């Protein structure tokens, strides 16, 4: 019944190909007989990366989900034939896949973007189980060297939540020791971190965590579409990052080498690098491991959105922590000029009023600590009264009354600040 | 049962004009045509009307609603005429 | 939980210190945002009047703020009285600074407690007091009140005056006291009691701080009470006139404006031509501005024809034409503009050329300078003379010369709204495009590199006014276009936009070669199927335009290349769709392109099978397949018109633009289906007098007028050719045949709904309710839905009704056909089905969500969400049934 | 001195058994838990029977703890079901009790299995387990040609620290430690013991070293249901009725200390 | 001042056209 219709409309395509395709278009609009469709984007092939790609890309990603069912059913069926038209679609998959495979070059990057996306959606929806010299290419694509282009972090990073998300596609030490080569070659890369670097610290955190949940989100964001994972497979990856690749001692060091999150606020949703900080922080990592976070905390705290990002309060409550803990001292906001400059060029009133809400529970956390701290002279180093000069307190909170709302609990808390520290401000 | 009390202001003939409309949740409008015995006349333009308007449907898994609505007639059409006021209704099994 | 939040910071205001006390007070308005339920508002609202209460003076300053930022939230309380009450029970406290606050307290919360009597009494009482924060806060009580009650105003008038004519009150508090008297629109005696108060009031007391508040008073109240205008007019004038200070002047012109800007149709021709003489005779440039500025704003309304030969309006604005001033240049030039489109009298005619020069003379003044308030009179004098093209057509052939003779002598940033003036008016008249290609693209020769920040703005500006003027194609100008910018810009965001342009004025060959430059510079892949797309459907359209005349071969040559590549664009296309921000609109678009290019292809097979496959033998009928295949063709030309009002009704978020365009391609296939039924199927019952009133053609692209060209000659034939010959002709073919070419001929043009999306809309359309329920009972489906307004709300239409139309459809037929026009009153919106299911089995319900917007227009947008109902019978039911049933 | 952070790992999931573990939570806590499971997960059983005939050999109290035993599908119902005490009703009401109805007559030579297809239900969803829609039914009573059993019942909402009938668990398997790490029960011979079904020792080892900073952690369940509730629900039910005992037990303390203080 | 003008008036920049901006410009 199938292939007799199969090639009665192969003839028919072969006797009128100009509207060979449009007949592919009419099989995608009925749902019916997909290998035919297939047939047809392969018999006229005869620029751009090529038109199977998109098409078949078009088919398991578009918005329709019954055309996605119904070819990654179509997929599923033909993989378990003997070794027809699947194995002619794969086998042009991968001589196209060697077309490009050298590293990278920079116009070529893209393309190989998008056929290792399609190569997610096939192993994705379709069960598609690759072969061995599939598996190998596919690999070897994994590991190319892109220019660093914004194309070669998207690049970068499709690969890393390939690998994340296809883990069953290794199984040798020699592909596993290639992989860690590469990924360390990543890590210790500068210009990656301009993002990629971001994808890379957080799921380092998700491991150290032993979340393995999110890590799941994470990769159907990056790659833009839901996959059965099953995390036991992730089993193997997580003691790679754990133990070898990515230790406490090397994430806390790529916790400050992220850039922050500019002009970050409650609009800005999902799991930031703030949070990370915020994670770390409270494991006091960066003294563990001697790490500097009072610039990373002073360049996040300057750039921030006239919304209120919820994080950034326990964030700098855990920083004042960390610098007045007895485990070790995270280092200040300097006195000079990243505080009087900072409160005279053109910084945001957020950026203000959070380094005011910082200094004000500085003070607080100094009074209710010397009490019981009997450590160092040096250990509080409080601020100079000639500092508190330059500070608009009643201003400030003037310019947080108006905008309450824009505030999550800031303006709550330094006016908390202000009544129990300042009451002679407070009549 | 539902009781109503309406301050018909300035209504002309609210003997043979005023209707009580009753729309159910699902497509049920049923219509109400008061008895003129109620519509008392306390005042110059003035009118009340007291009506004991009857409802009843099969059963509902959960109360949804009713719609109340007071109608002017004309002779060949109605239109609204009081505001939309909605009275939750629910039909219990026996 | 909300109530654990409210536990969590109700803890803390029993804690003492004041500073926890007042964070536990001022977290409160984030409890209201995130928590709107009546009764946990109730009880927050009752524990803060309880802390304000027993509180000190600061922590009841707090709860002041925290009811002034929750306004919106303290009508839903509905324990108004013992709040109040014990709010209240501190205005008999010996502090004046616990009574300020209370009275403040009280002015905040009058929108919910107006005619409460005690309140007034304590607002009266207060007013009398002697400590100055205690007067000033009844005063800010008595004015909230005096919005809120007509029973608090009338008698706060009479002591208002009493103690404004007092002269125990000092003159700030009297500037404090005016306007309560803004607040007396509740009845015409009151406002007339108001008003001869302030005309008492200005001359008692002829201070300039006192005659800006009482005349601005006045003016609110003669705003706001709308049986005051012409007196208040009127006065403002005079004092315009006979005040010599300057600030009495500004508020007397400011407030004109402000009146202009209301009610424009109560202007009197008396107070137009006042103005206009105060206008004449005065010797300040900042008044003359002014007043200007008024008589600009009306110029644009229908006060002129109230006004209306020769007028001091006229004389004023000629002479305010020719001012060294460019705001006063600018502002006589509007209102000679408006004068000029206004009417079609024989005393304009002079002043036409008058207005013509005078805004030659503002782009010569207005172009070299590059300073922020030149802009500003740029971008006034290039609308005036947009409005002047627009309104009269004929004078635009020197508007269009004088633009051109400027471009090339101007500064840069002055040359983005040259070019957004040229491009304006030539979309609207066509005939100016062609002859001024030279010049501009010597101007876009002569760029090079010649800017630093203003060059991609000019070469994105300049290259779209190239696009549009050119009607035709680019033979040369494309390879120095390209070469300009492969030497001037690596941005590729400028060439995009570029080519954004080029694919939305028809220029193809322009936009496939700017896309065949921008496929390596993008990063993600999605961007590059969408770029790779756009180059398809460029490429496409481009082939296309190789329908010569008349030939039908080389039609399905050029039909079969242009569906080959633009169908690889929709491959290319659909795998650029996205979870965030899908392409539906793009897709269905091309979608329906390429149908209407397959219908096409499929009706020229036809043509040409009138001539092959001859008829049969029998002895309408005794035509062959070609009468079926024609009834076909009609058939799928009619389900295209169907499905391009579809996407008309589903897009919602288009322009203007993209919606005639919309309509423009579903008239190309009714107009197709039409010259099919009229003069092949039955030209005795069709050819009606269909003879469309083609008076003014308000086209607004050259493209539409390409289409409606298209469909008058199209038409014109078909009723020329209704009964002229036999069903089975020649001509019959022949005409439809080329009709088609005709059709196709005019390049597609690409809107912007198709590239920007603009006002993004959408119903969430959370119901609640495979489910199962009983046989006897009723299913109740509370479907409630939030919309989501990105950006502008309203940008484009705004939402009206919600109608939810909800249909069951049993074994997963439309039995249960419900409609109910909700209206969404908070952008949220809420009703209430009742589902019968008799039969037992799965019974697919299905809802839409149909938004009528405020002219009437129904746009299906909302989703068509789907549960499945099992409908279960009670054991007891089921066995009663069966006993019964055997 | 705060509360603990417990995981849930679940190893099997079926319709008649949960098999789950809690990590990182007490042994008290582990103990309750199994506690609700057994006697405090509220479902709909038949706690009133009017026996209207009986000519069976059975009398009526042995047909009346039978019903009683018969368990019904408890399901999104019990937590909309009031106790009958706790109801407003004078009889029993659709609020807070199920209506059942078995009238059968033998009129045949051959024997008449009563079974749970007997009893009808006046609510569609509390039916008898057996008779969802493979297993057998249960059988209540056998007639022989002559015999009948006409009774109306009503069945109500309870748990199993009442009467056994509400428990609706069948077996629940608890563990904890399974290679003795902690030496909480001491073998005489360990060499002679069986291993656990979670025990992740060697064949040549008997049991764990003794670890003396050890606790007990990582308790190991098997939550068979009696088919009345699903094991998940059975399971999330008691974590809701045991944190609602507590609530209120905090509800009454702190009424205590109101009114002391 | 053209009211249909595509470029200007860009306050109301989309999801897509904002990355598209983002991914094009700075190359
Ligand atoms: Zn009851």
């Amino acid at each position: 019944g199938g292939r007799r219709r199969t090639d009665a409309l192969r003839f028919l395509c072969k006797m009128n190909p100009s509207q060979a395709l449009k007949v592919r278009g009419m099989v995608v609009e009925e749902c019916h007989l997909p290998g035919l469709g297939v047939a047809l984007t392969l018999d006229h092939t005869k620029d751009g990366v090529s038109d199977l790609v998109c098409f078949v890309s078009g088919l398991l990603l578009g918005t329709n989900a019954k055309v996605r069912t119904w070819f990654g059913t179509f997929i599923r069926n033909g993989q378990q034939r003997k070794r027809s038209v699947l194995w002619q679609m794969r086998r042009q998959l991968l001589l196209e896949l060697m077309g490009i495979l050298p590293g990278l070059k920079e116009e070529h990057v893209v393309k190989a973007s998008a056929l290792l996306r399609l190569y997610c959606a096939l192993m994705g929806i379709a069960g598609l189980k690759p072969t061995e010299e599939e598996a190998e290419q596919l690999l070897q694509l994994m590991t190319s060297r892109p220019p660093a282009t914004p194309a070669g972090v998207r690049f970068v990073s499709l690969s890393f939540c390939m690998l994340l998300a296809f883990s069953t596609l290794v199984s040798t030490p020699e592909q596993e020791q290639l992989m860690v080569v590469w990924l360390s070659w990543m890590i210790k890369e500068e210009a990656y971190f301009e993002s990629f670097g971001e994808m890379l610290l957080l799921v380092a955190m998700y491991f150290h965590s032993n979340q393995l949940s999110a890590i799941i989100d994470l990769v159907c964001s990056t790659l833009g579409m839901k996959i059965v994972i099953k995390p036991s497979s992730l089993s193997r990856m997580k003691t790679i990052f754990t133990q070898e690749i990515f230790t406490e001692q090397v994430v806390t060091a790529h916790a400050v080498r992220v850039p922050v999150t500019s002009n970050l606020s409650a609009n800005i949703t999902g799991f930031l690098p703030i949070h990370c900080i915020y994670q770390l922080l409270r494991s006091r990592s960066f003294t563990k491991h001697k790490v500097s976070i009072k610039d990373w905390i002073y360049r996040q705290l300057c750039e921030t959105s006239t919304p209120l990002h919820p994080q950034l309060l326990p964030l700098i409550d855990v920083y004042i922590n960390s610098i007045l803990t007895p485990a070790s001292k995270s280092n200040p906001e300097a006195t000079n000029q990243p505080v009087t400059e900072q409160e005279i060029q053109r910084f945001s009133i957020t950026a203000q009023l959070l380094v005011l809400y910082y200094i004000l529970s500085y003070e607080e956390a100094l009074l209710a600590n010397t009490k019981t701290l009997a450590a160092m002279q040096r250990k509080p180093k409080s601020y100079s009264s000639s500092l508190m000069d330059q500070i608009p307190i009643k201003f400030l909170i003037r310019q947080a009354q108006g905008l309450q709302q824009e505030l999550g609990g800031l303006h709550s808390a330094l006016l908390r600040l202000l009544a129990t520290n300042y009451p002679h401000l407070c009549i | 049962a539902l009781d109503v009390d309406a301050t018909l202001e300035h209504v002309q003939d609210p003997q043979n004009t005023v209707k009580v409309q009753v729309l159910y949740p699902d497509g049920q409008a049923q219509m109400i045509h008061p008895k003129p015995a109620d519509f008392r006349n306390p005042g110059p333009g003035r009118h009340r009307l007291i009506t004991q308007v009857y409802l009843s449907h099969t059963a509902w898994t959960e109360a949804c609603q009713v719609e109340v609505r007071l109608l002017l007639a004309y002779n060949e059409g109605t239109i609204p005429f009081s505001k939309p006021v909605k009275v939750y209704i629910m039909p219990k099994p026996a | 939980d909300a109530n654990s939040a409210l536990m969590e910071l109700d803890k803390g205001l029993r804690s003492g210190k004041l500073g926890e006390q007042c964070e536990a007070v001022v977290r409160f308005p984030r409890l209201f945002q995130k928590y709107p339920f009546p009764i946990l508002i109730n009880s927050a609202f009752l524990k803060l009047a309880d802390v304000f209460r027993v509180g000190n003076n600061f922590l009841r300053l707090c709860v002041l703020k925290v009811t002034q930022q929750s306004e919106k939230h303290l009508e839903k309380i509905l324990n108004v009285d013992e709040f109040v009450k014990r709010i209240f029970s501190v205005i008999h406290s010996n502090d004046p600074v616990a009574r300020a606050i209370t009275l403040r307290m009280l002015g905040s919360l009058a929108s919910i407690i107006p005619e409460r009597k005690n309140a007034h009494h304590s607002i009266r009482q207060s007013l009398d007091s002697h400590d100055n924060v205690e007067v000033e806060a009844a005063v800010f009580a008595a004015a909230n009140f005096s919005a809120q009650s007509k029973d608090f105003a009338v008698g706060i008038c009479n002591k208002i005056s009493e103690m404004i004519q007092g002269l125990a009150t000092p003159v700030d508090l009297k500037l404090k006291l005016i306007p309560i008297l803004q607040h007396m629109h509740h009845d015409a005696i009151l406002a007339s009691s108001a008003r001869q108060l302030l005309q008492q009031l200005v001359t008692s007391y002829p201070s300039t701080k006192m005659v800006i508040v009482s005349l601005h008073t006045f003016t609110l109240l003669a705003a706001s009470s709308l049986v005051d205008t012409p007196k208040q007019i009127q006065l403002l004038l005079q004092y315009l006139k006979n005040d010599p200070r300057k600030a009495v002047k500004r508020l007397a012109i400011q407030d004109l404006k402000l009146l202009a800007n209301k009610t424009p149709h109560t202007w009197s021709r008396e107070n137009i031509q006042a103005l206009c003489e105060c206008a004449l005779q005065t010797p300040y440039d900042s008044l003359k501005l002014g007043m200007l500025s008024v008589l600009s704003t009306l110029s644009g309304t229908i006060a002129i024809k109230h006004y209306f030969r020769s007028s001091d309006l006229v004389k004023l604005a000629q002479e305010c034409c020719y001012h060294n001033n460019r705001g006063i240049a600018a502002h006589g030039v509007r209102v000679l503009t408006n004068i000029t489109v206004s009417c079609q009298e024989k005393d304009l005619l002079a002043l036409e050329q008058d207005a013509v020069f005078g805004l030659e003379s503002l782009l010569v003044l207005c172009s070299q300078d590059d300073s922020p308030g030149a802009q500003a009179t740029l971008k006034i004098a290039l609308n005036c003379m947009v409005k002047l093209a627009k309104g009269r057509p004929h004078l635009s052939q020197s508007v269009v010369e004088t633009l051109l003779t400027q471009l090339h002598s101007a500064q840069d940033a002055a040359r983005i709204l040259m070019c957004h003036c040229l491009a304006a008016i030539a979309m609207q008249l066509p005939v100016l495009g062609d002859g001024m290609l030279g010049d501009l693209m010597e101007l876009y020769k002569v760029i090079g590199r010649s800017a630093t920040d203003k060059q991609q703005e000019l070469l994105v500006s300049l290259a779209t006014v190239i696009f549009v003027a050119s009607q035709k194609a680019l033979s040369v100008e494309s390879k120095a276009v390209i070469k300009q910018q492969l030497e001037s810009v690596s941005n590729g965001w400028t060439v995009y936009r570029i080519a954004r342009q080029a694919s939305r004025m028809g220029n193809h060959d322009m936009a496939k070669e700017l896309y065949q430059s921008l496929l390596t510079q993008v990063a993600s892949e999605h961007f590059y199927f969408w770029l790779n797309s756009l180059k398809e459907f460029s490429h496409a359209e481009q082939c296309l335009t190789g329908l010569q005349e008349e030939n039908y071969s080389s039609a399905l040559s050029c039909i079969a290349e242009s569906l080959k590549f633009y169908h690889k664009g929709i491959a290319s296309l659909t795998a650029a769709s996205t979870p965030l921000n899908p392409l539906s609109f793009q897709c269905e678009f091309v979608k329906l392109r390429i149908d209407l290019l397959q219908a096409f292809s499929q009706l020229i097979c036809t043509c040409n099978s009138l001539k092959t496959s001859p008829p049969p033998a029998i002895a309408l009928q005794r035509c062959g397949r070609i009468s079926n295949q024609m009834k076909q063709s009609m058939e799928e030309f009619r389900s295209l018109a169907s499905r391009y009002g579809d996407l008309y009704q589903a897009s919602f978020d288009a322009d203007s633009a993209t919606l005639r365009n919309v309509e423009l391609q579903q008239q190309s296939c009714l107009l197709i289906s039409h010259a099919i039924e009229a003069l092949i199927l039955d030209p005795e019952s069709a050819s009606f007098q269909e003879y469309g009133s083609t008076g003014t053609a308000h086209a607004d692209s050259e493209y539409e007028r390409r289409m409606m060209s298209v469909y008058n000659h199209v038409l014109e034939e078909v009723e020329s050719l209704n009964r002229k010959y036999t069903p089975v002709s020649y001509m019959h073919t022949a005409c439809l045949c080329n009709a088609i070419i005709a059709l196709l001929k005019v390049p597609l043009s690409f809107q912007r709904y198709f590239f920007q999306k603009l006002q993004s809309t959408s119903i969430k359309l959370a119901l609640s309710p495979p489910i199962a329920v009983q046989n006897n009972q009723q299913l109740a489906l509370k479907v409630e839905g939030v919309v989501q307004h990105g950006s502008k709300p309203g940008l484009f239409r705004k939402i009206q009704s919600v109608c939810l139309n909800v249909s069951s459809t049993l074994q997963s037929n439309m039995t249960n056909e419900m409609e109910q026009r909700v209206e969404p009153h908070n952008d949220y919106f809420s009703t209430q089905f009742l589902l019968n299911f008799a039969i037992l089995g799965t019974h697919n319900i299905t809802v839409e969500s149909s938004v009528k917007d405020a002219n009437g227009i129904v746009w299906k947008t909302g989703p068509r969400t789907t549960i499945f109902v099992k409908s279960l019978e009670d054991p007891y039911s089921q066995q009663i049934r069966l006993q019964q049933q055997q | 001195p705060y509360a603990n952070q417990p995981t849930v790992r679940i190893t099997e999931l079926t319709d008649e058994n949960v098999k789950f573990i809690i990590e990182n939570t007490d042994l008290a806590v582990a103990n309750s838990i199994r506690r609700v499971f057994i006697a405090e997960v509220p479902i709909i059983a038949i706690d009133w029977v009017q026996i209207d005939a009986n000519s069976s050999v059975l009398h009526d109290e042995f047909i009346a703890h039978r019903l009683g035993l018969i368990p019904l599908t408890s399901d999104d119902i019990v937590d909309k079901l009031q106790y009958s005490r706790d109801c407003t009703c004078e009889e029993f009401c659709p609020e807070c009790s199920v209506e059942f109805t078995l009238d059968v007559r033998c009129n045949e030579d051959q024997t008449r299995h009563v079974t749970s297809r007997d009893l009808i239900s006046n609510s569609p969803r509390v039916i008898p387990v057996t008779s969802r829609n493979e297993q057998d039914d249960i059988l209540i009573v056998k007639l022989r040609k002559g015999q009948e059993l006409r009774l109306r019942a009503y069945a109500k909402k309870g748990f199993g620290k009442e009467h056994a009938k509400w428990n609706p668990t069948a077996g629940v398997a608890f563990e904890y430690d399974p290679d003795n790490a902690l030496r909480h029960t001491v073998y005489p011979k360990p060499e002679e013991w069986p291993k656990s079904e979670y025990s992740e020792l060697d064949e040549d080892e008997s049991q764990a070293p003794y670890d003396p900073n050890g606790k007990p952690e990582r308790f190991y369940y098997n939550v068979e249901s009696c088919g009345s509730l699903r094991p998940e629900t059975i399971v999330l039910s008691a974590l809701s009725g045991l944190k609602k005992k507590l609530s209120d037990l905090q509800t009454q303390l702190s009424h205590e200390i109101q009114s002391d203080v | 001042x053209x009211x249909x003008x595509w470029x200007x008036x860009x306050x109301x920049x989309x999801x897509x056209x904002x990355x598209x901006x983002x991914x094009x410009x700075x190359x």
